[PDB]
Formats: structure tokens, C-alpha cells, sequence
């Protein structure tokens, strides 16, 4: 999926708690996607080279 | 959409105050004391500064963004130089907005060689709405406003990267 | 008022800002007035802003 998003927010010397809430929402999403982007390609690469193996063995 | 227009024109709408002695070195142009183009530092006509009471109705199709300032002078000495009356107040009013300001007179660490300060405010008068100004000194009135449609859904890039 | 009720009590009030000095006096006679709500935690002194809004 892909919503129009405009990540990025400005705060001042006096709204630092918020700015840190915003920080963790981001880091939070980073750690999530990075992990799934990786295991996805990893496990999908696994299965794809078995497909091919499975395929000649069928021949 | 974003059209900038002049509501309170530097000529007609300021009969009883000085429309162009409102100028400081903090804001130089041509190496010569000037000021903002959209505001207008209304000072005392002669030895007078009557109650000013200007209103504007938003007839433009969209909503209009209005900015103004409140001037806090370094000392009682120049509060009088600028506006004669020592106790003053500004009052912006509107269907939704509404705040009475009172100038805080004190000496703050020189900045841009300035021991006084100016606070800037904004507010969005929606279509059909009126908005009253009213003052006895210390107001920095609008010259220009901005009518606009926002899709108010985006952000700011801060970068040294070229535009193409 | 002391809150003796078992739970917590939600209190609302208003501060009235009159159009003009004319009716500030009609309503409350004194021209300079203030309200003061106080409490163990809360505590604010209000002063009525007298002006004519749309």
C-alpha cells in the first residue's frame, strides 16, 4: 500500500516530548519494515530455489 | 490557491495616525531603516494617537490569512514617543478568535540593536466572517493579507538541493 | 465547596466578557472586576476583557 504521506514535523525547544513520540513512531516503523523486508526476501529466496529444484526433479 | 491582497491600504484607511514613520534599522533595506511590506508600524500622528477601530469582512471566496504584530517598547520613554498614551491595549476580535493584548514595557538584551520586542500573530478569518481591530497604541496593523485554499496536507524540505 | 462525595467531582463555570463599559455596569456595577477560582491543584485569576466582537 501507499498513502500520500509527508513524514516530517517541526517542533520547538519546548515540545520535545512530542518530538520524541514522533521519533519513536518513525524508528518503530523502520525496525518493522527492515525486519520484514529482510526475512521476506530471505524466505522467498529460499522457496524460489526449491521451486526450481522441485521442478527439474519433476522432469 | 493563494492570492495576496491589500485590505488596509497604506493611504486611505489610516487618517489619524502616521502611516510611514514606522521604520527601524533592525529591518534595513537600501542600507536604510525600513520595515515589513505586509505590516505597517502605526505611530502617533502629532502628539496624538486616538482609538483606532478598523474592521474587515472576508468576501473573497476562500479563507483569508491575516497577520499582525504587537509592539513592546524598551521603556516608558519611547512608549510615549511612539504612541503618547502610556497605558494602551490592542484588541483583535473575530467570530472565533478574540484576544486583548497589553504591551509589556521592559528592557530585554539588545537583539539586532533592539531592547524592545514585537510579537506576531496570525489567524484565519473564514468566508463571511468579519474581523475587528482596535487600539490605543502598540499595534502593527496589516497592509497585506492572503486569501487561500489549503489542501493543508504536506511538508517542508530544508535542503541545499536544486529545484528542477 | 468541599468534595465529600466518594468519587471526583467535575465543576464547570464561566467568565463573562461584556461588549462595553455601558453594560459591564448594568450587569455588575463595578467597572474593574476579577474572578478567582482556587483549589488544591487549580488556581487562576481571571479578568474580564471588555470589547466589541462581531
Amino acid at each position: 500500500n501507499t498513502q500520500f504521506t509527508a513524514v516530517g514535523k517541526e517542533f520547538n525547544h519546548l515540545e520535545k516530548r512530542i518530538e520524541n513520540l514522533n521519533k519513536k513512531v518513525d524508528d518503530g516503523f523502520l525496525d518493522i519494515w527492515t525486519y520484514n523486508a529482510e526475512l521476506l526476501v530471505l524466505l522467498e529466496n529460499e522457496r524460489t530455489l526449491d521451486y526450481h529444484d522441485s521442478n527439474v526433479k519433476n522432469l | 490557491s493563494f492570492e495576496r491582497f491589500e485590505i488596509f491600504p497604506k493611504t486611505s484607511s489610516w487618517p489619524n495616525h502616521d502611516s510611514n514613520k514606522g521604520v527601524t534599522a533592525a529591518c534595513p533595506h537600501a542600507g536604510a531603516k525600513s520595515f515589513y511590506k505586509n505590516l505597517i508600524w502605526l505611530v502617533k500622528k502629532g502628539n496624538s494617537y486616538p482609538k483606532l477601530s478598523k474592521s474587515y469582512i472576508n468576501d473573497k471566496g476562500k479563507e483569508v490569512l491575516v497577520l499582525w504584530g504587537i509592539h513592546h517598547p524598551s521603556t516608558s520613554a519611547d512608549q510615549q514617543s511612539l504612541y503618547q498614551n502610556a497605558d494602551t491595549y490592542v484588541f483583535v476580535g473575530s467570530s472565533r478568535y478574540s484576544k486583548k493584548f497589553k504591551p509589556e514595557i521592559a528592557i530585554r538584551p539588545k537583539v539586532r540593536d533592539q531592547e524592545g520586542r514585537m510579537n506576531y500573530y496570525w489567524t484565519l478569518v473564514e468566508p463571511g466572517d468579519k474581523i475587528t481591530f482596535e487600539a490605543t497604541g502598540n499595534l502593527v496593523v496589516p497592509r497585506y493579507a492572503f486569501a487561500m485554499e489549503r489542501n493543508a496536507g504536506s511538508g517542508i524540505i530544508i535542503s541545499d538541493t536544486p529545484v528542477h
